[PDB]
């Protein structure tokens, strides 16, 4: 009966399995220990380092003094106290590394990546205090690299200078802020106003203000780096019950000027024929040859310059300037990288509507960031991917058609909450302005209310055969790999898997939507909260189905 | 037996009662307080078609989450928990258990978008605090 007891309860100790995964640091490509990688980073110019013990030299490698404060740190720090001194540490190098532009800074990039296992290990471990002055020694960072503060859109041949060392660490360094900010959210809901400092939200506007760079190429890892930022933040809103707290510290302006920069975000486009390729900027995401590989969590798709992360330390040679990682060396067999960087965006965009809806949520009342603007552009939104979709993501057989469905019914939910209840912003203007949209985005829903599409068994499975085939390939792929009773089956779960990926590839089709969501779209126009239509007009929508 | 049937006349008074009353809430009623049983628990099959007629049922009932059932809330958490602890009944399933929880994204969250912050934080604080709880 009883729980039974251990005689020799062997916990490895939370510092332990610290030391673990950070000697063991490694980045996807960069096939090292890390730690290792540091090791290969000498710097002669300064020969005078010390800020918590941290002696430094000619050739003598940065990494030599991390392993150096890694080891005897273990047993003077504890947990936490070890992640922020890390933190200060090796922030105290980010940046006179970064204001000492003599020198080059392969440093801060892998240093960074050491801060994101830091970060990482915990959540709950990882202290809010470090953790704010991380991001803010990041910003005194970018402070002291003024010249390489953005990405200023021919000096720029094929020649990896500064584009592998400091630009490569400006990714690093945005995903550094992401993930830090990311472990914010992590944290519990009841201690984040600590964290909510406008010296924190006005250096994250600052660096927001340079990554969507819509007058400069921004560079899209940086974009996604930023753009999952903002998620961050307004998710540690959600949060904070005293919420009021938090929204009084992030300014209305800070909204503003934020969910401009994202709209100008949503409405840049999403095209894998020429996702990776430099052509028509401030529309196409480039991420080209130019640039294009992880971070610190971004599984951007191939990691092409991956394993040139490894050869940036020359892992064969002492080196006090970064090995070269060649810019275009890089890779390419097929588009399938392409087809999962229009995945990548559209979550990107996804990320963009879903503190839009979340943000709607929220102030459900009176505010002055639902200002209907919100309504406007996320109803184009909602419409114009509805679009697309039955048009030209119909056939198109990818996965990436999912996920383009997932945008177009989350903004209807957003616009939906919008027409429901928080009219209270809503004038005229953006009715008309506006109403092709929202009463559009109802009929699409409306239509498919026919039912007798399917009705069966023998025709969808076909579509699905037609157009769905890649994700068709993925439930075969799920009922092969990705799940546990895929065998000898109780005559209910498989007709749950047809049902589900009929009515999936429906979804597809912009026909046989959920009901909730044909509802969902039937509402707006036929609850009268507003009569977009005029007995007039409604009857003029009603046709093109029956009634 | 007796509600293989319940569950077909369910998806037919669902098409019978559509739109051009409302005793639908009984049958929800009826069909939260008709699953904690063992007397048929390894026939898979009928649970299933009652409780995915329940998923549609609520399906075309968003609106009976925002009923507010007396607790302080709407009738979405009392309908979540309930859902929860019939899965404490049913845990091991795979599938089971991954329709189940479909079942709920289409149920709980449809409540959510259709509502604002009182939907949102009545789930919110639900989930976080039961979390909290079991950890």
């Amino acid at each position: 009966n009883m729980v039974p007891l251990n005689p020799n309860r062997i916990i490895p100790d939370e510092t332990s399995l610290f030391l673990e995964s950070i000697l063991l640091h490694q980045i996807i490509g960069a096939d090292l220990s890390t730690i290792e990688i540091l090791n290969r980073l000498k710097l002669d110019y300064i020969t005078e380092f010390k800020f918590k013990n941290f002696v430094i030299a000619k050739g003598a490698p940065i990494g030599k003094s991390i392993v150096s404060l890694l080891l005897r740190c273990k047993k003077t720090l504890t947990l936490d106290r070890f992640i922020d001194t890390l933190l200060e540490d090796i922030a105290v190098l980010i940046k006179e590394i970064s204001v000492h532009p003599n020198e080059s800074k392969l440093a801060v990039p892998f240093l960074v990546a050491l801060m994101y296992q830091i970060v990482q290990f915990r959540p709950s471990a990882t202290h809010n205090l470090a953790l704010k002055d991380c991001f803010l020694f990041i910003c005194d960072l970018i402070r002291i690299y003024h010249h390489v503060l953005k990405v200023p859109i021919h000096v720029e041949p094929q020649i990896f200078q500064y584009e592998l060392i400091d630009y490569l660490i400006i990714s690093y360094s945005f995903d550094l802020l992401e993930g830090i900010l990311r472990v914010l959210q992590s944290h519990p809901k009841q201690t984040y106003m600590e964290f909510f400092d406008e010296n924190i939200l006005k250096s994250f506007e600052f660096v927001y203000k340079l990554a969507l760079t819509i007058s400069y190429k921004p560079m899209v890892n940086v974009i996604f780096s930023a753009v999952e930022v903002v998620n961050i933040i307004t998710s540690i809103i959600l949060n904070m019950d005293n919420s009021s707290d938090l929204k009084s510290l992030i300014s209305g302006s800070w909204w503003r000027d934020c969910i401009t920069r994202l709209y100008a975000l949503l409405e840049k486009e999403i095209k894998s024929g020429d996702v990776y390729n430099e052509n028509v900027d401030t529309t196409t995401l480039h991420m080209s040859k130019y640039h294009d590989f992880f971070g610190l969590i971004r599984n951007i798709g191939d990691n092409e310059l991956g394993g040139l992360i490894s050869k940036l330390i020359y892992t064969d040679r002492l080196q006090s300037v970064p090995r070269v990682i060649s810019k275009e060396d890089i890779g390419f067999t097929a588009p399938i990288i392409g087809y999962k960087m229009e995945k990548w965006l559209l979550k990107l965009k996804d990320e963009v509507l879903n503190i839009f809806e979340n943000l709607l949520m929220i102030y459900g009342d009176d505010a002055t960031i639902v200002n209907g603007e919100m309504l406007i552009h996320s109803s184009k939104f909602l419409s114009r991917e509805q679009a697309l979709m039955i048009e030209r993501y119909v056939g198109q057989d990818s996965p990436n058609l999912d996920l383009r469905c997932h945008l177009i019914e989350h903004t209807l939910t957003i616009i939906y909450r919008l027409w429901k209840d928080h009219f209270k912003q809503l004038r005229e203007e953006q009715i008309k302005q506006v109403e092709s949209q929202l009463i559009m985005s109802l009929w699409r829903f409306l239509v498919c209310q026919t039912e007798t599409v399917t009705a069966n068994e023998r025709e969808m499975r076909d579509h699905r055969h037609l157009v769905d085939s890649l994700h068709d390939l993925t439930i075969k792929d799920q009922a092969s790999y990705y799940e546990d009773a895929f065998e000898d089956l109780p005559e209910y779960i498989e007709e749950e898997l047809k049902m589900q990926l009929n009515k999936r590839t429906g979804r597809i089709m912009q026909v046989k939507y959920d009901e909730k969501f044909q509802e969902m779209a039937r509402t707006i126009l036929e609850s009268k909260s507003f009569d977009l239509t005029t007995l007039e007009e409604a009857d003029s929508l009603y046709i093109s189905m029956g009634l | 037996e007796s509600h293989v049937k319940y569950l077909d006349e369910l998806i037919l008074a669902i098409k019978d009662l559509n739109s051009g009353s409302l005793k639908i809430l009984n049958t929800l009623i009826r069909n939260l307080k008709d699953q904690r049983r063992n007397n048929i628990m390894k026939n898979d099959t009928i649970f299933s078609k009652t409780v995915s007629a329940l998923a549609l049922l609520l399906e075309y009932n968003p609106f009976l989450l925002v009923m507010k059932d007396s607790n302080g809330n709407f009738e979405i958490q009392r309908l979540i928990d309930d859902f929860l602890n019939i899965s404490v009944l049913n845990y091991d399933n795979y599938h089971r258990i991954w329709f189940m929880r479909r079942k709920l994204g289409s149920w709980c969250k449809a409540c959510v978008e259709f509502y604002g912050k009182p939907a949102k934080f009545q789930l919110t604080a639900h989930f976080e605090n039961t979390m909290n709880l079991y950890e």
